[PDB]
């Protein structure tokens, strides 16, 4: 579903091949790859559907980024680095950990300087260790002057126009992601609009529309893994998650200079290609446009997801305990709505 | 209705 | 569970016997019968638990009421009379009928003068017809002068004190109920506090506490039979309603001069005794006391019922269609909270 | 919370 691997310029061969993609149980179809000047691209972003833009130059100055350059210039701030035994780096919200004492995270977060991160990578590589690391840090004003120049050299003209055109809210942050080959961020949805700017290496992105909520089984909203799918894509439990047999994804492989629009509330699964080396991405997260004063029916799928989130949140507050939300919901439906 | 359809800004980050 | 039939004064024999009670699948225990001067009675009404008060004199002037007296004096207003093929007079909300076109009521409502109601009773009796009638009309200012005198002669001193003592809201109405022997009002709960004043004949009252919500399976809040149990007490469907096998009722038989406190949100099933003649009741419905400014946890069962009602109401309004509430609730729980 | 626990006045009558 990703599509035929693109041929690199100057007869450099296929950028990647299918053997670097993980194997899953569901079909996919390709996300369109278009020029930012293509009116179809503007039609997909306006309809809140995904598209890969090949020529935005959004992060053109960062395409020279590698570990050496970043370590030399990214400053001496702290970087959040996640470590795991497994390739799956499931996100967890540490604030919500108090609610569920039973949950024990597969991955661990450690704060370190950028040179320490590079050192751990080298150490793991040198000893042939199985540990995996994923660096995930929002860009902030502690970065070095060269990085500031690169950041200023992003294509703000194009993306500010997009923000204005769509009525989106403010840019909330830019997340720097540096991963090891084979790293996976499991399926989840975010609440903000995202322009996903690939810099180094290749990432396979599998997206699912908001109307596949009933096939992805997100954790309860109060659980630390709120917004993530409960389904283990590598070993799906069809008895607990029967409608995962009905999921269909939208797939693409993004490379240096590609920008993927991940619309808000769209599920996405992101994996750095096997044996593809390290990957570098910077995303651009924007608050969604304000809800219109006059709500129009029929509601969009993501509006219904928002309703469900808000019901779960209200019940948790009203009952005084997040653990009680499940029992009350079952009491409400059993023999009444099922 | 407008209260219910409201959306947050939560993402996989702090 | 009703208790031994009481012996009538002056050696008149048992007022009733067990053979006049319908047979059901669940156990019961008796509602306490106490004097209004008994501090235990005041303790049960303050804790919102049912009690039968034997000596309130609440409707003492109405104990002389029969069909002849009422027809002569109740005026020429219209009375709501319900007619049914079966003994079960399931209440339905006519405003909510638009939401469910499929629902067809077992009983029919007709407006008529009191003498027409007496005539239908006589006609049915004379021809030995199987039709059943239940008169259910709130008292209003069209009543005759003698009825006004009787109404004024109720024990307002005692019940106004009760209203003040419990912090209840206003008296909202007095419902006059005249039924045929064997008539049944199926299990349901009301949202208002109720003093249930028996006048003529005997009624078996089976009550269930609000915490048995999960065993009584009320209809959806937007369904015309909102607040009524879906379970057919005469032929319970344990596959759809498995926890009806766990219901336990509180039972009593009220007679002329008895007043039953039916606390708000308490389920009640009310049947006029087989072969006991017509029954006459007047109830006293009061708005519950205002919710306290500081909510205290743990929540009471009826507060959790109120939460569920309000969730169902909000979703119906937000989705724009009452039919969609069931599908969204299932989507929210399946594989997530069950 | 206070909004959610609010109760109506509906009974089996008009
Ligand atoms: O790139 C990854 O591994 C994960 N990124 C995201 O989920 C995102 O940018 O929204
Ligand atoms: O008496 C009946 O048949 C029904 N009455 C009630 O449900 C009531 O008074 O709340
Ligand atoms: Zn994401
Ligand atoms: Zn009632």
């Amino acid at each position: 579903g990703s599509g035929e691997p693109r041929e690199e310029a100057g007869a450099l061969g296929p950028a990647w091949d299918e053997s670097q993609l993980r194997s899953y149980s569901f079909p996919t179809r390709p996300i369109p790859r278009l020029s930012q000047s293509d009116p179809r691209a503007e039609e997909l972003i306006e309809n809140e559907e995904p598209v890969v833009l090949t020529d935005t130059n959004l992060v053109y100055p960062a395409l020279k980024w590698d570990l050496e350059y970043l370590q030399e210039n990214i400053g001496n701030g702290d970087f959040s680095v996640y470590s795991a035994s497994t390739h799956k780096f499931l996100y967890y919200d540490e604030k919500k950990m108090a609610n569920f004492q039973n949950f024990k995270p597969r991955s661990n977060r450690e704060e370190m300087k950028f040179h320490e991160f590079v050192e751990k990578l080298q150490d793991i590589q040198q000893r042939g260790g199985e540990e995996r690391l994923y660096l995930q840090q929002t860009l902030n004003d502690t970065v070095g002057r060269k990085i500031v120049m690169d950041f200023l050299g992003f294509n703000w003209n194009w993306i500010n126009k997009q923000q204005g055109k769509r009525g989106w809210g403010q840019l909330t942050s830019n997340l720097l992601l540096i991963g090891m080959e084979g790293n996976v961020t499991p399926a989840h949805y975010d609440e903000q609009q995202n322009f996903f700017a690939q810099i180094k290496g290749y990432k396979r992105c599998i997206l699912f529309p908001p109307d596949q909520f009933e096939c992805l089984y997100p954790y309860p909203v109060h659980h630390p893994c709120d917004r993530q799918s409960q389904v283990d894509f590598d070993n799906p439990d069809y008895e607990r998650f029967p409608n995962f047999q009905n999921v269909v994804g939208y797939e693409t492989v993004v490379g240096p200079g590609d920008v993927l629009y991940i619309p808000m509330y769209w599920w996405h699964h992101i994996e750095s290609l096997l044996n593809g080396g390290i990957t570098i991405t910077v995303n651009f997260w924007y608050k969604g446009a304000p809800t219109p004063k006059r709500i129009e029916y029929p509601l969009k799928a993501h509006q219904k997801v928002a309703i469900m989130r808000n019901i779960e949140k209200m019940l948790g507050e009203a009952l005084g305990n997040p653990q009680e939300v499940g029992p009350l919901l079952n009491t409400m439906i059993k023999g009444r709505y099922n | 209705v407008k209260f219910l359809v409201q959306f947050g800004v939560n993402v996989n980050a702090a």
